[PDB]
């Protein structure tokens, strides 16, 4: 979030990005750890990262429940959250 | 001396008027819910002129007359140290 | 991107006038609005922080910063309001 | 303290005719039944 | 404890009365810092971000990681868990 | 290397115990140790036992009344009882 | 109205257009009641404070601390936005919440050129601030004499 | 602690910087000064290079710094890691009879295993997503 | 100097201790405070280790923890050294 | 002082019953005192050893024996909350009002603690309310300063 943003205005939105995997990534989705106030650094009321853990690669069969496919589907659904970037990808095969 | 003052108290109103504080924010962590307002407070910053230099307040006195740092000193800027000087064929140098 | 911060000036002259001194009013902006680390002590046998700051209600909102008071050398209790000034600017909240 | 944690040193030897790891199997039984809250560990020689 | 700290003993008024920290101030234990909150799907959590040391080993720091975290379970309070909602290695294991 | 037949055992408080749980717990294993002689021999502690120690308590209010500084309380019994390293002399050419 | 605001620090000429001919609040006031004419007047965007000021911005508005635009563009040296607000009928006296003026602040940060201006539309050099200083005082305590001398 | 970005930066960030020389297989180094009074500075080595040598030697040349920095940000502890800049894993913890919260997990998880983490060998840095207790003292400045 | 095991245990080891992070190869550390005023913490390393990256690596962690110890510790220095129990003679040196 | 005595000092620290009963047994002093004047008394009162306790006292230990900062069993006890020693010491003629050296009561130290129940068993036996120390505190005064409000209404 822009800076100035409030924690409070960081959790709605983590929310938001939570419950889009609880619901809509159902079948896809694990688990999924949300924090507030902290990001790819460093701290601030105005970020927030979330860690997800898919099912396992057996049942998720297909392009479509890949990551790149999910991450995709993502990104696009959360550019519609207001005054906030959120980006959901997957890191690429080598750091550097 | 006319003004009776000593280097001690030239230090002393230097370390106070030349200074960078760290000052906390307004709407920090934790906040009182609810709150919109998240920014930081700003108070002294360190000087970047001579002329901050000079205006350094070092005294009132009893008859409102104010004694500033340029009244007791000349303000300038200087080597750190000044004990070397380098030529180039006899011309004004610096180096490496 | 840049965003709202609150400048405060503390007034020099001012402070000497009334005998309140910059470290004092230094410190009772910085410890309540950014709170101190004042020393350590012991929970359930480990070594922990003890941390001094405004409760929050009170370091919420820019006139709260006049309702804390410093003390004078001569005993007496002058508000912030007293000796110091404040306006909005902007400000880096991330220096690169 | 042993690894950041409080803590107390106790020595002792396997009785004539018994291995070490025989002491030690021991040893670890006596512990298992202590206070809650109250564990153990090898160190030294021990932890080899 | 918050009682002892409560009890300081900040002056004695004139009249004898006495002023204790707790007159002049909330005690409570709570966080150095109220930046980072976490959540593992949507209920309250805290965790541990690891990063591997340089050069070192994935698979053999994970299992290490885990080995100690074995030794400190059977003395967790009621009700405490251990969750991986985030692990790189499983797919290296895997993979190979 | 210790002894063959030798052990090295280490008893840990996990939960905050303190030291007189940690030491019950102690003399508990030692006496159950004991009850093995066909197993375990020597069977004993490797540090020291409790001691008695002047508890000396200052009364803050008194000292408050009579306008005695906690410091010079201190520092009076410390450098005194306990004896103080206060700086550098140079003996025949050596710094002490 | 926040797109307004956003468009005006940027200094997005039409973009703030495309809002004034869309209804936006000229007025619309942020967190820190800075309205889009402070955004414009504090980042030296003196196209967008005329389009704001033809479509009936208030020239006086003030911050949750008493600050005016007319207070930014004269203390961010922005000479000709300083004319434009005085023209459209800025206070050249308004005092913030501290007692200090635009030509307080022009005289701090040495703008002689806005010194003029602001005194060409009777700014009172006698004003004092919540501590009893004039401009003169300020010239004075900064060593400035070309500053000095014009207020006398 | 309270500081804002150019505090931090002025204050600290540059004071480190100027005296980060003479380091071998330096490529280039990147900072930042935040508002949240943190301050990161990286140093990044040729592929190769000894990680234990180069935190030795940048470590010899804050150690230089650190007398000119606040009193309060060498009381917060200055910290210098060797690691890559990615999460290896995230261990999460609940409590399932919901009987403490989230700050009440995250204070038993600072006390009571981040340190054994933290000295684990291959454990490069760990983040507690949280924080640990301390005495708070909320002051009231009526009172006061 | 004149500190109980107590005192030395709670300002002095348990802040070194939970700065021993992020050093290679550690196997197990021990410590013992006690009330001559002294401190002892061994770190044991993996068989292989190189003695100086261990102890350069102790010795730099310590280095950061130094502002955190009391002034009389920081005063008196605190010694990294390496632990041998083999000596290849003593000489005594008497006065008869 | 004695070899046994110094045993039976030993005995009562550790609460081992078995060994006091035979030192009971061979004649071990009740009344040996180390150095800062404790009694295997004091050490048994400090200790929480109940059983030893009332070994002791069957035994001729001086129930009101003081260290030598004028501290006695009952203050011990009443300190670290061993409430039925408590009890067995007041049955047995120990002085609910003993003040030590700094004039300090076992009330003043039981309420410090906040333990209630050896509160009330104190002033059933007598214990002076309104007994002050070196710095005329009360044990009232000291749970207002502590903030213990359930005792405060106690000491009313
Ligand atoms: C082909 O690479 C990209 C292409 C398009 C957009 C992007 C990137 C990209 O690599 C990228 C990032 O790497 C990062 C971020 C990011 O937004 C992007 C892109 O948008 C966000 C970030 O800066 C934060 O704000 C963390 O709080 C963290 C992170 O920085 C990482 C790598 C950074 N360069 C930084 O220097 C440090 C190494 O951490
Ligand atoms: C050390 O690496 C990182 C460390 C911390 C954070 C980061 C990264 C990082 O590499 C990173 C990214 O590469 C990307 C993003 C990002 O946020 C980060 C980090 O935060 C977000 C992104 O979608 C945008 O912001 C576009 O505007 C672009 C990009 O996605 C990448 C990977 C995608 N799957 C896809 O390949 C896309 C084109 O680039
Ligand atoms: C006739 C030959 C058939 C296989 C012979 C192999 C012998 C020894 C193999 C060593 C490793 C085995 O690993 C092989 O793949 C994964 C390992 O993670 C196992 O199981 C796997 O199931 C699914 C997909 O099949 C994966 O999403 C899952 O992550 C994984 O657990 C397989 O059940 C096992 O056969």
């Amino acid at each position: 979030l822009p800076a100035g943003a409030t924690q409070e205005r960081t959790q709605k939105v983590l929310n938001e990005v939570t419950h889009y995997y609880l619901t809509k990534e159902k079948n896809n989705v694990e688990s999924v750890f949300a924090v507030n106030g902290f990001g790819f650094a460093g701290r601030g009321q105005n970020t927030g990262i979330a860690f997800v853990s898919l099912k396992d690669w057996a049942d998720r069969p297909g392009e479509e429940n890949k990551v790149e496919a999910i991450t995709m589907r993502a990104t696009r659904a959360f550019s519609q959250i207001k005054d906030a970037m959120v980006f959901a990808f997957n890191l690429p095969a080598i750091v550097e | 001396n006319k003004f009776q003052l000593t280097p001690v108290d030239v230090i002393t109103a230097i370390k106070a008027q030349n200074a960078q504080v760290a000052a906390g924010q307004l709407g920090g962590t934790p906040p009182v819910k609810g709150q919109q307002l998240n920014a930081s407070i700003i108070a002294q910053t360190r000087l970047t002129s001579t002329e901050e230099f000079g205006k350094i307040l070092l005294k009132v006195n009893q008859d409102g007359s104010r004694v500033l740092l340029r009244d007791v000193a000349k303000i300038e800027l200087g080597g750190e140290n000044y004990d070397i000087i380098a030529e180039f064929n006899g011309q004004p140098a610096s180096g490496l | 991107e840049d965003t709202p911060q609150f400048k405060i000036d503390i007034d020099q002259e001012k402070a000497q006038a009334l005998g309140v001194s910059i470290n004092d009013i230094n410190t009772t902006l910085g410890a309540a609005w950014g709170g101190s680390y004042v020393n350590d002590f012991i929970d359930r046998g480990r070594v922990k922080k003890v941390y001094v700051m405004s409760e929050a209600k009170y370091r919420m909102l820019p006139d709260d910063i006049g309702d804390w008071y410093v003390r004078a050398a001569d005993g007496q209790m002058v508000p912030f309001s007293a000796f110091s000034s404040s306006r909005w600017e902007y400000g880096s909240p991330r220096l690169e | 303290r042993y690894n950041g944690l409080p803590s107390m040193e106790i020595l002792g030897q396997a009785a004539p005719g018994k291995s070490t790891g025989e002491a030690m199997e021991l040893m670890e039984q006596l512990a298992s039944k202590l206070p809650t809250g109250v564990g153990y560990d090898w160190t030294g020689m021990s932890y080899q | 404890s918050t009682e002892e700290f409560g009890k300081i003993l900040l002056k004695v008024n004139q009249d004898g009365s006495r002023v204790l920290l707790r007159d002049v101030a909330k005690i409570e234990l709570g966080g150095e810092n109220y930046d980072i909150i976490a959540e593992f799907n949507g209920q309250p959590a805290s965790g541990l971000g690891i990063k591997l040391a340089t050069g070192a080993n994935a698979l053999d720091t994970a299992a290490a990681i885990r080995a100690e975290l074995a030794k400190m379970e059977p003395f967790f309070p009621s009700g405490l868990k251990i969750v991986y909602p985030y692990d790189t290695t499983p797919f290296v294991k895997i993979s190979i | 290397l210790g002894t063959a037949t030798g052990f090295d055992f280490e008893l840990i408080d996990q939960a905050g115990l303190g030291h007189e749980k940690l030491t019950q717990a102690r003399n508990q294993l030692l006496a159950e140790a004991a009850k093995h002689p066909d197993m375990l021999t020597s069977v004993r502690p490797n540090g020291l036992e409790d001691t008695p120690q002047f508890k000396i308590d200052i009364d803050q209010e008194k000292a408050q009344a009579l306008g005695v500084s906690i410091n010079d309380i201190n520092t009076t019994l410390g450098a005194a009882w306990g004896g103080s390293y206060v700086n550098d002399f140079i003996d025949r050419g050596r710094v002490k | 109205g926040k797109k307004l605001l956003e468009a005006a620090r940027a200094g997005r000429d039409d973009e703030v257009r495309i809002l004034m001919a869309n209804g936006a609040d000229v007025n619309a006031a942020d967190v820190v009641g800075w309205t889009p004419l402070h955004l414009a007047a504090y980042w030296g965007h003196l196209e967008i404070v005329e389009v704001l000021l033809k479509n009936g911005a208030d020239v006086n508005a003030y911050d949750t601390l008493g600050s005016t635009p007319l207070h930014l563009a004269a203390h961010f040296g922005h000479l000709e936005i300083v004319e434009v607000l005085l023209k459209n009928g800025a206070d050249v006296n308004a005092k913030d919440d501290n007692g200090i003026t635009p030509l307080h602040l022009a005289a701090n940060r040495g703008h002689l050129e806005i010194v003029e201006v602001l005194l060409k539309y009777g700014a009172d050099v006698n004003a004092q601030d919540k501590f009893g200083k004039t401009a003169f005082d300020i010239s004075i305590n900064n060593g400035n004499e070309d500053l000095a001398e014009i207020l006398q | 602690p309270g500081a804002d970005a150019k505090t931090v930066q002025d204050t600290v960030t540059q004071v480190i910087e100027q005296n980060m020389n003479g380091i071998d297989n330096l490529m280039y180094m990147s900072s930042n000064s935040d508002s949240t009074g943190t301050v990161q500075i990286t140093l990044t080595f040729e592929s190769g290079t000894d990680a234990d040598i180069a935190q030795v030697q940048v470590q010899n040349k804050l150690q230089l710094a650190m007398p000119l920095l606040p009193q309060e940000v060498q009381q917060q502890g200055v910290s210098v890691e060797k690691s890559s800049s990615s999460f290896l894993m995230v261990v999460g913890v609940i409590n399932t009879d919901g009987t403490m919260t989230q700050e009440d997990i995250s204070d038993y998880v600072a006390a009571n295993m981040k340190d054994a983490i933290s000295r684990t060998s291959g454990v490069g840095d760990v983040q507690l997503f949280g924080s640990q207790y301390a005495m708070r003292i909320w002051m009231n400045p009526n009172e006061l």
